RNA sequence: CAUUGGUGAGCAGCGAAGGAUUUGGUGGAUUACUAGCUAAUAGCAAUCUAUUUCAAAGAAUUCAAACUUGGGGGAAUGCCUUGUUGA
């Protein structure tokens, strides 16, 4: 974090690696921000997945 | 401004620094400038050591010494957030306290610090020496009065003379 | 006379009007009051910067002005007005029409003297009293007595004596007794001024030809007597620094300045102010200081100051002279031009008949200035050819600016009387140019104008020729030559592509900037006087001979509106920057407002002078204008900017005697339905009908993360116990059996209430105008709480009741969301006893009128299937 | 056409300052740095102020009828504006750093905490019309020792509370003749008393202090005075009270900590209702709603704004923005959502109706740089410094897919192919563009033949070539789709900083680093026009610069540029202090538009004032940071040598005035551009301007009526259309028959035809009449579809803002009626028994 | 032959009781104008201080308090912690 910042972020990227993620099945709406609205409504996993 | 002023000790030369950061030294009844600092920084309070050719400023986090023209000699960087300053001309150490609450005597002519003490009363707002014995009063927010020596870790005397911050 | 649009604001540029200024101490610091026409205006003697103004102006003009500490009095006609921070604290009103004149107050007498040599005493109510309200006694001073009252003056260390001096001699009047304590011999020359000197029993006296007497009044015998021969005295001072000095001012702009001790002139300040305004009507040392401040009738207020003495021995001998220090002033003659510099309305631009040019700023007084008119040196190195002896350049009739290149180089551009070329200014350096655009066909200067980018210069000559020249390098760089007759006015488009002119010949030409043609030539009835052009709008107005302002469209070349009603010649007028109204002025002493989309007149004003330039502010909150008289600029304020006002047309025989609401407030509201066969959403947020049906996962979603901590010991009854407001559904209270499921009688609800009486009669109506109204959280918690029991009779109701609003086809979107969360709710009830004969038949009934309102769905998958189809191929 | 107004401020709810609600509870009103932002949670509308202060705003206020508003920076200027009809009335400078500003209940009296002094003024009268002096003094009064932290009215707007740094609360009367019933001073508190209130009673005074004890004070014997009878602490281990609020109905304490955390309390009993933490940084300020239900909460160094329903254990609003850190931004194909990207590595999707963020996306870990819709509009994609550029899917809220180079580049500027299946990346440290397939991922190909980095890349929507410009002084149009591939190399005079391509795909425009704006043709990659605009850009002197901004060549460039739909306008920004919009055709300035005039940033200002310059320097450049009280604020974390991509705390310089990118709205006629501040929006939605098109002296309101009463429809509707005026449009529009549609839509003139259509598509979004307005487009797109095709691009913005009146909410009601209709047949044809 | 090299000697042209260049000092602006001091619901502004004192209120086991240190290795004697001895 100190060098990017002392090298205004003109560094050379990382080496790329591959890592697992867990997909929970949850409602769209939860995954938003509280508003008084909601964008989508479908679900996070799709029937492939499910 | 505001402007805090410290003479020396036979009245010859003045030392006035600048809240903003305007320090100058000049022997004021013949009105010569020895030397006069801009340094763009916060500026507590400064003081004369054994004479008027070392004096030392307590800046936004470090106190520094300087020469009698202005050179930079020494950066404190063991003293951290010094609000005041006091020297002890017969035993030539140099005394801070500030937000820390930390007690800090400093040899000037060898350059080491002589003792640390913790005051543990938190930030310090007032310090006077006395002239008769060289002991450090120290006022606290909670309105008492500390004595101190360099080579006690606990303070001397504690006295109640406030029911606020001295 | 009042205006439905405009109220006046304050008056710019004006610092004195040439009554004698009063100066007063708070403290260390002083402060001068000077007048101006009908209200008084006060100055900071450190900075000069404003620091009040009247809060109102007095109905007759001021004549006299005393201010000590805090209150400051004001006298007009036989009014006598005590003011405190610029606002009347209270008004004294003298019983005789006489003309109050002069005016002294020392400790608790105010005195008064009206131009009939009577002379009012009030006295303070009480000793604390921060002012004299109450009134004393009379003193009448008789031609046997003296002359006319000259001033009135208090020496120091008098008990109660008024020292009156009049034009044949001084008099003392004993105000607490009201006697003649002593009268002053016989003066050979009329006196003019009074002034107490700092010693003690003598005051200064000014006779009308050059004569200063230093009369004691203690010996009553005169002491000194300065010579002055060939002018007259208007003002006097001492110095009271400890340097025993006396300012003389005179009626001829000059100051000069004695020292008493040593009976010799230390230095006369020459033409300081103008002589034909009056002179140095005031002159007065600050008291312990050596600075002095000088004002005269022609808008200026000055002050010098002395330096100390250049020897170190004898400094008294070698007196620096007096040196200005800082001045404040405006025009002396009524602005001739007005021009509004910026989009905000911070700096106005002016120009005088005293050949001045000013910048006057509204936001602030200090930062008014004026350009100067030091010549640059010319390019090509020949020598500028004028008269050594420095002149300002003539009155200015009319002026263009632009902002696009301010800074860049020249951005205004001035045409003068009886001059064959245009002088150009700088905004940025406040100076003037260094370009001069001549007609080239012998012809005076009559109309100015520059384009949007701020690059072209365009200059109509008197004889008909258009000249267009590039402000950066001030280089002639087209002619364009249609009107016989002078131009009187230029105008371009924002685009830069057509251009529009006119000239007293009645012809307006259109031409095509860029190709340099000629797109067509349109004649009107009588000769064009003056033109605006609106960029945005594209619409111009031109002021015809035949009092009449003709708006045309540039792009069609064709007259849309003409205006009427004018009795005289049109000053001056302007656009509002929304391009939707015209004001304009005439010689007919009014100011007429006038509705472009409707075409009449919808405000009127009746000006006491006339007014002889409109500008309207770019921002639309700020009118200004200028008058036939009056050095100043007035200011008045929008009040369309705050509030509609109405278009009706304003009557004009009432106006010449004093010298559909929706359409009428450019308006217009919705109709909750436009026909009942046609479906209508509520009139309301869109969100409602998402709100209701997602409401338990939005809500999921808006509770913490983690589980607030809480103390273990609170009370159970909290949220009901608070002092005393909350609405919801949950603070309800029931209003006045065997027990019943849904609720019992005089303990029920006020929907279940309202839904048995829809039943009982047969219409819901009242219920379903209580439905839309509740709260999404209200909503819910009704309908889930609806009987769900046999006989079902409240399920039953309710398809009832949202069966009946699907018939009037308002708010369809929320009785829709209702039966959605009814079947959320007691979907399982209804499935359950599906065959009962009650909920088949409510139910059938509901899917008759929902069957109808299925075109909806049709109307939708058109649009899409043609929108798509239209935008993509 | 070019009339555009600042209508809201977006990627930013709250930066200092104290938050209001309104006296009815259903607005809360934000300091959006030197704006006020009011946000309607109960319509979801937002709308922020015209006026702007020269400093940020410290303390605002709302009185209780409404109708006036005043604001307050940190130098004490303040300004009160008319609420309802969103006007300044004046402008009042205190000369001094007044801390707290609050209205009586009463109305009629307002007072200010400036310094030691309290000052108590006469408010003025909405009504009456304005004066050069509105403001009437009432009384300054001068007890306290020194500054006052904040004050507090009583319910009867008699007494006024005031806490100061002295350690001590002091009690005031607003009349004198009541002085002697309130004229004592409350002492034994450790430390600045940060809160005093009464309660409902009014019986007892509250006071609390920032080492975090809350005294109880009661009239009581010992004849009778003030003492404190009960003592509470709260015992927060190292966190210091930063904000307190006192409701006397409910006899809610909140207090929030320096920690992050922030206290319900019930008084006099001192009950923790609940505690609850918004992260590590400190909670500026707290404020309580009327009703007393809802809390809003803000912290200054995040800009988040929480308003918490403390009944329900809900929030009704949680927001976080943006200051200095929006990167690009982007507006979705209907415009009903603008993305924005930040240097903190997260994705924001903001509502521009409501002002709020519906959805935050986190998976960047560093910078985000560009983001950019597919043609479709359900996915988008972004850029990042980590070497990564990431599709998202919008009903899901997915990273689907995940493109990364060999060589694990910086990317700086994407592209994205109209039918999605191919996106392309530039860098500026690789000199190529990588290009991926979407289906796959894999690494299509490399383009070279750039002699410098790639600074910005675009497809044209229709041919679909590739435009690509770079600091190498030169534009490459590679044809990548087809057989064969080529190259057109067009050079340029200047390095090259953006690129916007026409919307039918036949023209380019590039702005250069000298302050041009040239387009060219790409079929026949010859020049047609070129704008200079070194001259209108408006370049500040910063304090820290030693030359006049008149020499300074810092920012004479637009570093962004985009087209209008229509293709005749272009709207330039950079990192200067002016927005320039521009029309192409005729290579004209339409207008400029200052970012901002706030002193506090660092570019505002072309000159500097003299006075602050001294014989050390500049006033401003001084470091006041040690005469800061607190730890935290002392402490400098700066790097020495960073510019760009850290916390503001890091940078140790003044935040410059830049515009980032800009857009234009596709469904209205609106752009918006990314800033420091934030995402200014600016439209034409107002329309109070008189633009008529083809008058006659014939054509006037009141004719148009007697058309209407005479049932001559279309020419009723024609002369409302040559008036221009929305509110006789609207009126002849809702009085012709639903019988009358079809022949009036068909016998519109072709030349008002795309007025109607804009008409009909910014009414019918917020209208109730969605029949009626279904009937008039199917009339009109019956009518005149196939003259609709043929000219797509002058139709564009009113279609798409049809389209998504059709999509976003009259789907949305069929939808609901639909599932009634089969959720009605199950229950019924189905057996249900047992 | 060319100097867009320096230094001079002179015209044409411009041209109203002279013209050109450089420079010290002060004043006004460079943010949007509600007045000075104090012990401030009012006094003062020529100050009082010969009523300026009393009364009332006011003291967290927080009895906590370096959020403040360039890296590596130690620290006899100091200092911190923990136990322990004898009073």
């Amino acid at each position: 974090y100190k060098l990017d910042v002392l090298s205004s972020v003109h560094f050379v990227p990382k080496p790329a690696s591959t890592s697992l993620e867990i997909r929970v099945e949850t409602p769209t709406i939860s995954m938003e921000d509280a508003q008084p609205l909601y964008m989508s409504n479908a679900s996070s996993l799709a029937p492939q997945e499910i | 401004g505001p402007y805090h002023i410290k003479y020396a000790k036979n009245g010859t030369h003045l030392l006035i620094t600048g809240r903003k950061g305007h320090v100058a030294s000049m022997d004021w009844r013949k009105g010569q400038l020895r030397a006069e600092l801009f340094l763009n920084e916060t500026c507590h309070s400064a003081t004369y050591l054994q004479n008027e050719q070392y004096f030392a400023v307590a800046q936004k986090k470090y106190t520094f010494i300087y020469d009698h023209e202005g050179t930079e000699l020494h950066r404190l960087k063991q003293h951290i957030e010094a609000r005041h300053l006091d020297f002890l001309p017969y035993h030539y150490l140099l005394v801070t306290a500030g937000e820390t609450g930390w007690l800090k005597y400093h040899d000037v002519s060898t350059g080491q610090l002589v003792s640390e003490l913790r005051t543990k009363a938190g930030p310090t707002m007032a310090m006077a020496q006395n002239p008769w014995n060289a002991v450090m009063h120290l006022g606290h927010s909670n309105g008492t009065v500390s004595l101190w020596s360099p080579s006690m870790p606990e303070p001397l005397v504690k006295l109640l003379s406030a029911r606020g911050p001295v | 006379k009042n205006s439905k649009i405009f109220s006046p604001f304050r008056i710019i540029g004006n610092v004195s009007n040439g009554v004698p200024f009063a100066t007063g101490t708070l403290g260390s610091t002083f402060y001068i009051v000077t007048c101006v026409g009908k209200t008084f205006q006060i100055y900071d003697a450190n900075t000069l910067h404003l620091l009040f103004v009247s809060e109102k102006e007095t109905p007759s003009s001021i004549v006299a002005l005393s201010a000590h500490f805090h209150y400051v009095y004001a006298a007009y006609e036989n009014k006598v007005g005590i003011y405190k921070r610029g606002i009347e604290e209270h008004l004294l009103e003298l019983e005789t029409d006489a003309n109050v004149e002069h005016l002294c107050i020392f400790g608790d007498y105010l005195c008064a003297s009206t131009d009939d040599n009577s002379i009012f005493i009030y006295k303070k109510s009480d000793p604390q009293d921060k002012y004299p309200s109450e009134f004393y006694t009379k003193l009448t001073v008789t031609e046997i007595q003296g002359g006319e009252i000259v001033s009135l003056q208090h020496l120091a260390t008098y008990l109660n004596k008024l020292t009156v001096v009049t034009k044949s001699n001084v008099l003392l009047f004993n105000v607490r007794t009201g006697k003649l304590v002593f009268t002053s011999n016989e003066f050979p020359d009329q006196i003019t001024t009074a002034e107490p000197a700092p010693v003690l029993d003598i005051i200064a006296l000014g006779t009308v030809t050059g004569e200063v007497i230093m009369f004691n009044m203690r010996k009553g015998k005169r002491i000194r007597t300065i010579k002055i021969p060939q002018s007259r005295i208007s003002s006097l001072s001492f110095r009271t620094d400890g340097s025993s000095h006396l300012s003389v001012g005179t009626s001829s702009g000059d100051l000069i300045f004695y020292d008493l001790d040593r009976r010799s002139r230390i230095h006369v300040l020459k033409n300081i102010h103008r002589e034909s305004y009056g002179g140095v009507t005031q002159a007065t040392f600050l008291n312990g200081q050596p600075i002095i401040v000088t004002s005269g009738g022609d808008n200026s207020l000055k002050e010098y100051v002395f330096d100390p003495s250049l020897s170190q021995g004898s400094g008294d001998v070698v007196v620096q002279p007096p040196r200005y220090l800082r001045s404040r002033g405006g025009h002396s003659q009524p602005p001739s031009y007005i021009a509004f510099a910026d989009s905000q309305s911070h700096f106005m631009l002016s120009a005088s008949k005293d050949r001045s040019l000013w910048s006057f700023s509204l936001r602030k007084d200090a930062q008014s200035q004026e350009m100067s008119q030091r010549l640059h040196k010319k390019q090509d190195g020949g020598r500028v050819g004028g008269s050594t002896i420095k002149s300002k350049f003539p009155e200015i009739v009319a002026l263009a600016i632009e902002n696009a290149r301010i800074g860049e180089w020249e951005n205004i551009i001035t045409a003068h009387k009886d001059e064959k070329f245009a002088r150009t200014w700088d905004m940025r350096n406040k100076r003037v140019g260094r370009w001069t655009f001549d007609t080239t066909d012998d012809g005076f200067v009559k109309s100015v104008a520059m384009s949007q980018c701020g690059n072209f210069g365009f200059i109509g000559s008197s004889n008909g020729s258009i000249t267009i020249y590039n402000m950066q390098s001030g280089i002639l760089r087209k002619k364009y030559k249609l009107h016989k007759r002078a131009v009187t006015g230029i105008s371009l488009d924002g685009m830069n592509r057509k251009m529009v002119s006119c000239g007293l010949d009645g012809i307006v030409g259109f031409y095509d900037f860029n190709k340099s043609t000629l797109l067509g030539k349109l004649k009107l009835d009588a000769p064009i006087t003056a033109m605006v052009y609106h960029r945005s709008s594209d619409l111009f107005a031109l002021a015809l001979d035949d009092l009449s302002i003709v708006v045309i469209d540039a792009v069609t070349q064709r007259v849309v509106r003409q205006l009427w009603g004018h009795s005289n010649r049109i000053t001056a007028f302007d656009f509002s920057p929304e391009g939707r109204w015209i004001v304009s002025a005439s010689l007919d002493s009014t100011i007429r407002t006038w509705d472009l989309p409707t075409g009449g007149c919808i405000d009127g004003i009746i000006v006491d002078n006339v007014a002889t330039n409109v500008k309207f502010s770019p921002n639309g909150d700020l009118l200004a204008t200028t008058h036939v008289t009056g050095n100043g600029i007035c200011i008045w304020t929008n009040r369309a900017q705050f509030k509609t006002v109405s278009t009706r047309t304003i009557d004009e025989s009432e106006f010449a005697r004093m010298a559909l609401n929706d359409i009428d407030f450019n308006t217009y509201t919705s109709l909750e339905q436009i026909d009942k066969e046609l479906l209508t959403l509520s009139i309301g947020p869109r969100s409602k009908m998402n709100t209701l049906l997602h409401l338990d996962v939005i809500r999921k979603r808006s509770k913490p993360k983690e589980a607030p901590k809480k103390s273990e010991k609170l009370p159970f009854f909290l949220q009901l116990s608070g002092e005393k407001v909350r609405e919801g559904i949950a603070h309800e209270t029931p209003e006045e059996n065997k027990f019943k499921v849904t609720g019992r009688l005089g303990f029920e609800s006020h929907f279940t209430k309202q839904l048995r009486e829809g039943s009982q009669s047969k219409d819901y109506s009242s219920l379903l105008a209580t439905l839309i109204n509740f709260s999404p959280a209200a909503v819910d918690l009704e309908i889930r709480s609806l009987n769900s029991f046999e006989p079902f009779d409240e399920i039953v109701w309710f398809i009832d009741a949202l069966t009946q609003g699907l018939k009037s086809n308002k708010n369809f979107e929320l009785y829709e969301t209702f039966m959605s969360l009814l079947f959320k709710a007691h979907g399982d009830v209804i499935h359950a006893n599906n065959k009962n004969q009650d909920i088949a038949s409510a139910l059938q009934n509901w899917e008759d009128v929902h069957k109808k309102e299925d075109r909806l769905d049709d109307l939708v998958k058109f649009c899409m299937g043609v929108a798509a189809f239209v935008t993509t191929a | 056409k070019s009339d555009f107004k600042f209508s809201n401020l977006l990627g930013t709810v709250y930066r200092q300052g104290n938050i209001t609600f309104s006296d009815d509870g259903k607005q809360l009103l934000s300091p959006v740095g030197n704006r006020v932002s009011v946000f309607d949670l109960i319509n979801n509308k937002s709308f922020t102020f015209e006026y702007e202060h020269r400093k940020n705003i410290a303390a605002i206020d709302l009185n209780k009828q409404g109708t006036l508003l005043i604001s307050i920076d940190e130098d004490g200027r303040a300004i009160l504006v008319n609420f309802k009809a969103r006007n300044v009335l004046h402008h009042f400078n205190f000369k001094e750093k007044c801390s707290a500003v609050k209205f009586s209940p009463d109305g009629r009296l307002f007072a200010l905490a400036s310094g030691r002094f309290l000052q108590i003024w006469k408010t003025p009268d909405v009504n009456k019309d304005r004066q050069f002096a509105p403001f009437v003094r009432h009384r300054v009064h001068a007890g306290h020792f020194q500054d006052i932290t904040s004050l507090t009215w009583s319910q009867d707007s008699r007494f006024i509370l005031t806490t100061s740094k002295d350690l001590s609360a002091k009690i005031w009367s607003v009349d004198s003749e009541e002085k002697n019933l309130a004229a004592t001073t409350f002492n034994g508190h450790r430390d600045y008393v940060m809160g005093a209130f009464f309660s409902h009673d009014q019986e007892k005074i509250y006071t609390v202090s920032k080492d975090g004890a809350v005294f109880v004070w009661e009239f009581t014997k010992r004849k009778y005075s003030w003492r404190i009878t009960k003592k509470h602490f709260f015992y927060a281990n190292q966190a210091k009270v930063k904000c307190v609020t006192f409701h006397p109905a409910t006899r809610l304490l909140a207090v929030g900590f320096t920690s992050g955390e922030f206290r319900l309390y019930d008084l006099p009993d001192f009950t923790l209702i609940q505690q609850l933490s918004m992260g590590q940084n400190p909670v500026n300020t707290v404020s309580v709603n009327q009703t007393g239900e809802w809390l809003a909460f803000g912290s200054s160094k995040l800009g988040q704004l929480l308003v918490y329903e403390w009944q329900s254990e809900s929030y009704i609003l949680k927001q976080q923005g943006h200051f200095d850190s929006t990167n690009s931004l982007a507006y979705s194909p209907d415009g009903s959502r603008v993305v924005t990207a930040s240097e903190d590595g997260k994705i924001k999707v903001w509502d521009i109706t409501s002002g709020f963020c519906l959805a935050t996306f986190e998976e960047h870990t560093s910078s985000v740089t560009a983001v950019q819709f597919a043609k479709r509009g359900q996915v988008m994609f972004s850029s990042s410094l980590d070497g990564t550029v990431r599709a998202w899917d919008l009903i899901r809220y997915r990273n689907f897919r995940t493109f990364t180079g060999t060589e694990r580049i910086q990317f700086n500027c994407l592209a994205v192919d109209p039918s999605g299946e191919v996106v392309c990346a530039g860098s500026l440290d690789n000199f190529d563009i990588h290009v991926w397939s979407v289906q796959t991922g894999q690494l299509l190909d490399a383009l070279s033949g750039h002699e410098g980095p790639v600074s910005c890349l675009s497809f044209s929507q229709e041919n679909s070539v590739l435009a690509s410009a770079s600091w190498d002084k030169t534009i490459r149009i590679w044809s990548i789709f087809g057989r064969s591939q080529q190259v057109e190399p067009i050079e340029v005079y200047s390095d090259v900083l953006a690129l916007s391509m026409r919307p039918d795909g036949k023209e380019v425009a590039v702005s250069t680093l000298k302050g041009q704006i040239s387009i060219f043709n790409i079929e026949d990659a010859k020049q047609v026009g070129n704008i200079d605009c070194r001259k209108d850009i408006i370049s500040g002197r910063f304090n820290q610069d030693r030359f006049t901004a008149k020499n300074s060549e810092r920012s004479k460039f637009f570093t962004t540029i985009h087209y209008s739909f229509d293709g005749m306008a272009i709207v330039a920004g950079g990192n200067n202090n002016s927005i320039c919009l521009y029309d192409v055709p005729n290579e004209v300035l339409l207008k400029r538009f200052i970012v901002s005039r706030n002193m506090a940033l660092n570019g505002t200002l072309e000159f500097l004032n003299s006075k602050k310059m001294t014989e050390a320097g500049s006033l401003d450049l001084i470091d006041d940071a040690g005469e800061n009280s607190d730890l935290e604020d002392r402490i400098d974390n700066s790097l020495p040598g960073s510019q760009r991509g850290g916390d503001l705390s890091t940078r140790k310089m003044r935040p410059e005035v830049r515009v980032t990118s800009v857009q234009f709205s596709p469904t209205a006629n609106a752009f918006a551009a990314a800033s420091t501040e934030g995402l200014l929006i600016y439209s034409t939605n107002d329309t109070i301007l008189f633009d008529p098109f083809d008058l006659d002296v014939d054509v006037t309101p009141h004719s148009t009526v007697e058309a209407l009463r005479e049932k001559q429809f279309l020419n009723a509707l024609v002369m409302a259309f040559r008036l221009n005026e929305e509110y006789l449009i609207n009126k002849v529009y809702e009085a012709i028959p639903i019988k009358e549609i079809p022949l009036v839509a068909s016998n519109i003139p072709a030349i008002y035809l795309p007025r109607i259509l804009k008409f009909i598509g910014d009414f019918a979004i917020e209208s109730q009449h969605i029949e009626f307005n279904l009937i008039w487009i199917k009339a009109l797109l019956s009518a005149s579809g196939g003259y609709i095709n043929e000219h797509k691009y002058l139709f564009s913005t009113a279609m798409r803002s049809i389209q998504r009146f059709i999509v976003r909410v009259a789907k949305e009601v069929v939808n609901t009626t639909t599932d009634n209709k089969y959720t009605y047949r199950f229950l019924v044809s189905t057996d249900g028994s047992m």
